[PDB]
RNA sequence: AUAUAUACAAAAUCGAGAGGA
């Protein structure tokens, strides 16, 4: 079973998963890669959103089998300052792409060679084998080469051939190559003329007019010598439009001068109005593609898939420029003919081959850029979740709730270790609320929990926090996001872990766990692709490729888990944390569960890091990959120093003044600056062999505090956070001037209207027109709902101006 | 294949539609009912061209409605076994190629794809290819294929393709 | 039971009139003309869309008269409406491709007679 | 700066006798 060798082989788990397996480089193959990776992964995109470094990294990846985290945390000096963790992930992303290209370029190499043989047996390939294929820097131009070939040589396979559509071959039947050659200027040349934007190759006149040549070729499929001229133009057209050079220049032209027109379909004029996303571009005109904003085209194209809108990409002229080339000057009148034919040939090329194909190409490029942005955003959002430190284990108490109209509050005291200690249910009124408050304080007195966290579901979190505050003063209290916990609750695992509890206790345990250490909780509750994607990372998440998106998200996890590192022991003794190990570089789900296995089986704790290969069977490469990233609270194991650097670190320890030495250093750094970076580096030219200065700088840092956590310290949410959290909609989603259905409640001088968003709506007195004047009932009856327009916001108090006047409504 | 055939139907007309403009209503109800549906006997019902005859409308005793029998002509698309049609792949799997012969969806099992081709997931567009790539089917390609089998599912026809014999496949 | 290759159909597709993908084409945009105008009308179904796009993608004749002429030409020779439409939709190139695609033309005509038939098709086939 | 509920038809057959118009 595949999992068996993968668990057993000596490469990092995530290396075996990849479709294109990782094969070594050559250092000329690698240099060409790195150039390609540079140019393609670092050239400006079409919508507004060192090579030696790439070289070194690819070397690491593909020859030594270091995973992007190990490169990033243990070969900095190689790749810094110009590659960061995300950069390296990008580099390995593109190495796949390189390889695909190499493999298709190879295939085409053979196919072309076979055809050359067959031609020798019997136009032909001379340099285009060399010139084209070897110089294919992109999959796009590879298709040009490939289709170019298939036009001419595709006829001949040595089942039957499956006749083509484009009726080029019907023409090629009747020697229409004769005419096409006899139009002037062979398509290679024309493409050159375009490439230089001036008539580098003159044309070839002929001593006849088109028709006379046509009499020669007018037979059977084409009688009527005009029909053979048509065939000839069409022949000329495909030949033009398949020629790769023509394609290059014209692909570029589209890239640079491409405009985007949009109109709405029948279905769209009606249902695109001011709150539909498409409102801003329901009608576009000559929008140049260079201006498409980050995700904008993704939206445009979605809106087209919904059929409510119709689009097209073009340049407008270009034809006019172009026709100046394949042209001649003298007015013989037997060249105005040929010129005219020539012109309309190019028309047909551009008008029904190139423009169309280039438009699709560009659309896909744009669209896919947009996609990438969206993925980038989702990643950025998750980065932010994951990059928040534990609070200042800790006994956390976590309170969750619901709509609360006849539904109670549960709170869960979750130990420092993360295991739930005990729970409490907290269900004329004023005395009921009072009793609850009393028992709460009893709970809080009894079992002093460091941090009391209150879900965010709605305004009620505010009252809930404030009551708890009122209690505790007589030790912190913090509002906390509730989005992951919803997911926990709903998940089958929460059932698994607490068969007995009601669901909202499941939020309670979650929200406590997340406050304690968010990474762990995310990793535990985002256990499968479906689960992670349940979270709302970006509004459009649903449309980007599942595979790419999951990749970015998992890489984010990998990133942080490695910075944080993982204590194997605790993941043993408190099986909650087991999820992390998956993301430790060098490991994987398979390798990870295996490691946890052997450790379980043996019923021993990892006393050391060398205990890994020692006591488990993990091979050298994985230990190198991962071992860095496994805390073990042999004292150097609990530190980010790698086992390959333990000697250097001990040496530095001595140079401070070696159990006394180390423990003294750990008790205090007697002299941080005892070291001389240059001196250690110099020695490393003969002991360690590399510019390992930064490595030392780090080891010193690490001797300071064993596994200093690099997450950012927790901060209670800024009021903007509170707003968008409890209300659950975004700064964008409160479009000032949005129209909203609100419910009127009661004139406290005003008109107090409750939004479905849990937001107070204060129609102002000016529209109201009554402060000491009669109540505004005549304008509207209390009780009912109306729909009005925002005109101001009060996020810090959750109040929003509104509008009466249909003037404002218009 | 696409065809043009004559069909049968009876509509119940609620008494609110008695009145002027009632035969139009009989039309509009024939439209809204028969079109858009698919039936295995006739295949995909593309659209209704021209009705022929609106029968005598019999008031049903009790219950009010009038029952008008109608005669009409419509376009239908009905594949048949052993037919060869052009088809467009929409997506490629290690199992086979999902194509559509127009509204209908058709599938060509790996076994029905010739032996030379292999499936390459690793491709930047996933595709079935020969080792040398002389022939490559991928997304959006047009192909010919023998409809070797058809099946009914919820009044929805889907076909079974084959690329076995000569002159099929990639166009 | 129904078999195109063996030229077997159920009884309903005996008086049925066949079409060519271009005939279906022109009629389907005819119905687009009807639908786009005459508002307060249901939009055409996604089935209507799929067939529209398909027949559009493979309509080898883009002129009404040309389609008619194609048809008429296929009429004057003793051919089944099925083979009529298969030949015109597939637009085969050589006689042997026809046989592979339309076995029901097995032995019917002579390959050369058929060939100039096919050629007549192709010559009427309109540029687009 | 507040305001508590929602489930659905239960009841048989045979025989005899006595009456009513």
């Amino acid at each position: 079973d595949q999992d068996n060798e993968i668990r057993a082989t000596d490469l990092p788990e995530r290396f075996q998963l990849r479709s294109i397996p990782v094969k070594g480089a050559e250092d000329d193959e690698l240099e060409e890669e790195a150039d390609w990776i540079y140019r393609n992964a670092f050239a400006t995109p079409t919508i507004s959103l060192t090579i030696q470094k790439i070289k070194e990294a690819l070397g690491f990846m593909r020859n030594q089998h270091f995973e992007v985290p190990f490169i990033a945390f243990y070969r900095k000096e190689y790749v810094e300052p110009e590659l960061h963790i995300n950069d390296l992930w990008r580099v390995w992303q593109w190495d796949e792409k390189w390889t695909q290209l190499r493999i298709r370029k190879e295939n085409l190499t053979r196919l072309f060679e076979k055809m050359q043989a067959y031609q020798y047996e019997q136009r032909a390939l001379d340099t285009t084998d060399m010139e084209r294929l070897k110089d294919v820097q992109s999959m796009d131009e590879l298709k040009d080469v490939y289709n170019h070939f298939l036009l001419y040589y595709g006829r001949d396979i040595p089942l039957k051939q499956a006749s083509r559509r484009d009726m080029y071959t019907i023409c090629q039947s009747a020697g229409l190559d004769g005419l096409a050659k006899k139009f002037g200027l062979t398509p290679e040349q024309f493409g050159e003329n375009l490439r230089d934007s001036y008539q580098r190759h003159e044309t070839e006149q002929f001593p006849a007019e088109p028709l006379e040549l046509a009499k020669d070729y007018v037979c059977s499929q084409f009688p009527t010598p005009e029909a053979v001229l048509e065939g000839a133009r069409y022949m000329v057209a495909l030949q033009i439009a398949r020629e790769p050079l023509v394609r290059q220049v014209l692909r570029q032209t589209f890239q640079e001068r491409a405009k985007l027109n949009i109109t709405p379909t029948k279905k769209g004029r009606k249902d695109v109005d001011e709150a539909h996303y498409a409102y801003s571009f329901k009608y576009l005109k000559n929008k140049p593609v260079k201006e498409l904003r980050d995700d904008q085209f993704l939206k445009i194209c979605l809106a087209e898939d919904e059929g409510l809108l119709t689009t097209d990409i073009s340049i407008d002229t270009y034809f006019e420029e172009i026709k100046q080339f394949y042209y001649r000057d003298e007015f013989s009148h037997q060249v105005q003919e040929w010129n005219r034919q020539r012109t309309m040939a190019i028309e047909r090329a551009l008008q029904q081959f190139l423009y169309v194909q280039m438009a699709k190409e560009l659309k896909n490029k744009l669209l896919a850029e947009a996609k990438e942005y969206v993925i980038k955003a989702c990643s950025r959002k998750l980065y932010n979740w994951l990059r928040v430190a534990p609070y200042r284990g800790i006994r956390v108490l976590g309170i969750a709730f619901s709509s609360a109209r006849d539904h109670p509050v549960f709170c869960a005291l979750v130990n420092g270790e993360g295991e739930v200690t005990d729970f409490l249910r907290l269900p004329e009124e004023r005395e009921k609320k009072a009793q609850d408050i009393e028992t709460l304080k009893k709970f809080l007195l009894n079992k002093k929990p460091h941090v009391v966290t209150v879900a965010g579901e709605n305004r009620d979190a505010q009252m809930l926090i404030e009551d708890v505050k009122r209690i505790v003063h007589e030790i912190g209290v913090e509002l906390v996001d509730n989005e992951l916990a919803i997911l926990y609750m709903n998940s089958k695992k929460s059932e698994a872990e607490f068969r007995d509890y009601p669901p909202v206790l499941r939020q309670a345990v979650s929200l406590a766990r997340r406050i304690q250490d968010p990474l762990i909780e995310f990793a535990q509750v985002c256990s499968s692709d479906e689960d992670i994607l349940c979270l709302k990372f970006h509004p459009l998440q649903e449309h980007v490729v599942k595979e790419e998106l999951l990749n970015a998200l998992y890489c984010e996890f990998i990133n942080r888990v490695n910075e944080v590192g993982v204590d194997v022991n605790r993941a043993i003794a408190h099986p909650y944390s087991q999820a992390l190990i998956q993301y430790v570089c060098g490991l994987g789900p398979r390798k990870g569960t295996h490691l946890l296995k052997i450790l379980k089986q043996n019923n021993t704790r990892l006393e050391s890091r060398t205990q890994l290969v020692t006591m488990c069977h993990m091979g050298p490469k994985v230990f190198m990959n991962c071992a860095g990233f496994l805390k073990i609270d042999e004292v150097l194991d609990g530190s980010r120093v790698h086992p390959e650097t333990y000697e250097w670190a001990r040496k530095m320890a001595v140079d401070a003044l070696p159990a006394g030495a180390l423990e003294e250093i750990l008790e205090n750094p007697e002299r941080l600056k005892d070291l001389d970076l240059d001196a250690f580096a110099e020695e490393l030219e003969r002991q360690g062999y590399g510019d390992k200065h930064i490595t030392l700088y780090d080891i010193r840092a690490e001797l300071s505090c064993r596994y200093k956590d690099l997450r950012t310290a927790y901060r209670s949410p800024n009021t903007e956070e509170i707003f968008n959290m409890l209300t659950k909609e975004t700064p964008e989603t409160f479009y000032i001037g949005k129209l909203i259905i609100c419910n009127v409640t009661g004139i406290a001088i005003g008109v107090k209207t409750r939004l479905d968003n849990g937001v107070t709506g204060f129609i102002p007195t000016k529209f109201l027109s009554d402060k000491v004047v009669k109540r505004p009932e005549e304008r509207v009856k209390v009780g009912m709902t109306v729909h009005c327009r925002i005109m101001k916001i009060d996020i810090e108090k959750f109040s929003a101006d509104l509008t009466c006047r249909t003037s404002d409504l218009m | 294949m696409f065809y043009h055939i004559s069909l049968e139907h009876e509509i119940l007309l609620h008494p609110r539609y008695f009145g002027p403009n009632l035969l139009n209503t009989v039309k509009q109800k024939l439209f809204t009912e028969v079109e858009g549906t698919c039936t295995g006997k006739y295949g995909f019902v593309i659209a209704v061209t021209t009705i022929d005859n609106i029968g005598a409308g019999v008031i049903q005793p009790g219950r009010g409605f009038v029952l008008y029998p109608v005669k009409y002509k419509a376009i239908v698309f009905r594949p048949f076994k052993g037919e060869v049609v052009d088809a467009v792949v929409t997506q490629v799997n290690k199992v086979g190629l999902f194509t559509e012969i127009g509204p209908m969806s058709c599938f060509i099992s790996r076994h029905s794809i010739p032996s030379e081709m292999e499936f390459d997931p690793n491709s930047n567009p996933p595709c079935y290819k020969t080792m040398d790539e002389d022939i490559v089917i991928q997304q959006d390609d047009e192909i010919r294929l023998k409809i070797v089998g058809t099946r009914v599912d919820k009044n929805d026809i889907f076909a079974i393709g084959s690329l076995m014999d000569d002159y099929l496949g990639l166009v | 039971e129904e078999d195109a290759s063996q030229l077997i159909f159920p009884k309903e597709f005996e008086t049925a009139e066949t079409l060519l993908n271009s005939e279906v084409h022109m009629l389907l945009e005819h119905r687009k003309q009807q639908n786009e105008s005459a508002e307060d009308e249901q939009e055409l179904s996604e089935v209507f869309m799929k067939t529209l796009n398909y027949t559009a993608r493979f309509s080898r004749f883009k002129n009404r008269e040309t389609i008619a002429s194609v048809r008429s030409l296929l009429l004057q020779k003793k051919l089944h409406k099925f083979e009529l439409a298969c030949l015109a939709n597939l637009c085969p190139e050589t006689a042997e491709e026809s046989k592979a695609l339309i076995p029901s033309l097995e032995g019917r005509f002579e390959d050369e007679e058929l060939q100039q038939i096919l050629d007549d098709i192709q010559t009427k086939r309109s540029f687009q």
